[PDB]
């Protein structure tokens, strides 16, 4: 484990993530420099769950009792794709394929352990 | 080659020979020979005097695990003579993308190889040269492995636009690769008359000159120690047809009879996840039967 250095991310839930990530960066510097081209939709808040979910994926949960990888749920997924998806349609911009819902895994299953809402 | 560089080395080198001898060990994990294999056995050549098969992949599984491992050594922060491959890096590869990143070292690692392994091989018989190749092929199959892998830095994440770099594939993945070397492996039959011999086999391909021994019995001149007492897998949900063959395998083919052990073991399990931040699992007495020869 190390700590939160980017910006977009600290205090979303917890302080310490690991690298490399699911995008394989080096560092959260690197890693950082991608995940700020998405601050315009943080700001408008095209959904709640965007800085959580971008957060998950880019600077995953790291935990000193569970050392197996911790991704956001599908359900989480879903919603930020529901609400930026639209705008970012409009502006030319296709929902990334890193990004998609159908690569994680579903609530409700010991085997398949993830992030969500109840 | 001076006692200097012999023992700034060493100590990875060593623990390269463990990872190859671990994984020989996991190749044949349900064999009758189960790479019943020390370390420094390969140096000693006791238990692996003889020229069968399966001495060949201990060959080659271990100058591999030499490479690999050094190769690593040197791409990560471990030594400061060697760099990455830094040549070919900043050029254009392919549409779309660019060479950079560190690519793995690997004439760095066959270098550091050879130097041990090959070493160890004494004498100028048949057999040492036999040995010899057997090493180069597992080498050789580190090398060709390799694969292009990329991280995509384009608009967004996008893999418009790309660097790449060359990568080492999966040490378990040399071990299956070189398991069916071994698998398809060929006898031979044979001064210079020998050394034509070698030259007529791929550089690939294992050598091996004497027949493999019954594996069911101990033969303790061979460092054989008998297929009793031995782990064996019965029941399981996903189990391969040949692990579920493993019984029959190991123990009954054998003359020798199944028996059942219970075990009980403490394992982390029904973990549930509260909002946010953390999770908490409870641990579990759980009990698992083994079975084995007898
Ligand atoms: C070349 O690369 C290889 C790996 O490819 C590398 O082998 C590994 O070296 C490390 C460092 O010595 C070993 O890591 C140790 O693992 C043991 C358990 O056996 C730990 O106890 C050690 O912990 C130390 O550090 C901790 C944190 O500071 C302390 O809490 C602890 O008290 C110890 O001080 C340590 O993590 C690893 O075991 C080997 N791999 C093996 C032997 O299989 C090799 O060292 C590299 N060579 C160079 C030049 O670095
Ligand atoms: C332990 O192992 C030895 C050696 O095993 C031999 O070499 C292995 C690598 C394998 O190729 C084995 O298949 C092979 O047997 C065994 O000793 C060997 O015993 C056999 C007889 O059982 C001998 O075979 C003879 O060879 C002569 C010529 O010298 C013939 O005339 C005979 O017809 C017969 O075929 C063989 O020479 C012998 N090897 C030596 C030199 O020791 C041994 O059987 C085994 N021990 C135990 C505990 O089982
Ligand atoms: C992560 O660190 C932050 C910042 O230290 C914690 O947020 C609060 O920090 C203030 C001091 O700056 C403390 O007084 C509060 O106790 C913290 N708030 C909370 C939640 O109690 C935050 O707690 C840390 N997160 C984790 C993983 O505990
Ligand atoms: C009016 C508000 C306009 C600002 C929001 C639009 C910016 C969308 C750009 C999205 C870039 C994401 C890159 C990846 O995907
Ligand atoms: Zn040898
Ligand atoms: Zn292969
Ligand atoms: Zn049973």
């Amino acid at each position: 484990c190390q700590e939160i250095t980017v910006p977009l991310c600290k205090g979303i839930g917890y302080n310490y993530t690991y690298m490399p990530n699911q995008f394989n960066h080096d560092t959260q510097d690197e890693a950082g420099l991608e995940v700020h081209q998405f601050w315009p939709l943080v700001e408008i808040q095209c959904s709640p769950d965007l800085k959580f979910f971008l957060c998950s994926m880019y600077t995953p949960i790291c935990l000193e009792d569970y050392k197996k990888p911790l991704p956001p749920c599908r359900s989480v997924c879903e919603r930020a794709k529901a609400g930026c998806a639209p705008l970012m349609r409009q502006y030319g911009f296709a929902w990334p394929d890193r990004m998609r819902c159908d690569r994680l895994p579903e609530q409700g299953n010991p085997d398949t352990l993830c992030m969500d809402a109840a | 080659t001076g006692p200097k560089a012999y023992l700034t080395y060493s100590a990875s080198v060593a623990v390269g020979a463990q990872n190859g001898i671990e994984e020989c060990k996991y190749q044949f994990a349900w064999e009758r020979w189960n790479c019943p294999e020390s370390t420094l056995q390969l140096a000693t050549h006791n238990g692996l005097r003889s020229a069968t098969r399966e001495t060949s992949f201990v060959h080659a599984i271990s100058s591999a695990g030499v490479m690999y491992t050094l190769t690593r050594n040197c791409s990560m922060g471990d030594f400061d003579n060697c760099g990455c491959d830094d040549s070919r890096n900043g050029r254009i590869g392919g549409r779309g993308w660019v060479w950079g990143g560190c690519s793995d070292n690997a004439e760095f690692g066959e270098r550091i190889s050879k130097l041990f392994v090959d070493g160890l091989e004494t004498g100028q018989d048949a057999r040492a040269l036999m040995n010899l190749h057997n090493n180069e092929a597992g080498r050789l199959a580190v090398k060709e492995t390799m694969k292009r892998t990329c991280k995509c830095h384009g608009i967004s994440g996008s893999c418009s636009i790309q660097t790449c770099w060359l990568q080492l594939a999966e040490f378990r993945d040399i071990g299956n690769h070189l398991k069916i070397k071994h698998d398809q492996a060929l006898k031979l039959e044979m001064r210079g008359a020998i050394a034509d011999a070698f030259s007529s086999v791929a550089g690939s391909e294992l050598i091996f000159l004497e027949d493999s021994p019954d594996y069911c019995l101990k033969n303790i001149s061979l460092g054989l120690q008998g297929t009793e007492g031995r782990e064996c897998l019965q029941s399981g949900k996903n189990l391969s047809q040949w692990e579920r063959r493993s019984c029959k395998r190991l123990c009954t083919d054998c003359g020798l009879r199944v028996e059942e052990k219970k075990t009980e073991i403490i394992s982390s399990c029904n973990c549930k996840f509260h909002w946010c931040c953390t999770v908490k699992c409870e641990q579990c007495k759980q009990v698992v039967i083994k079975h084995f020869c007898a």
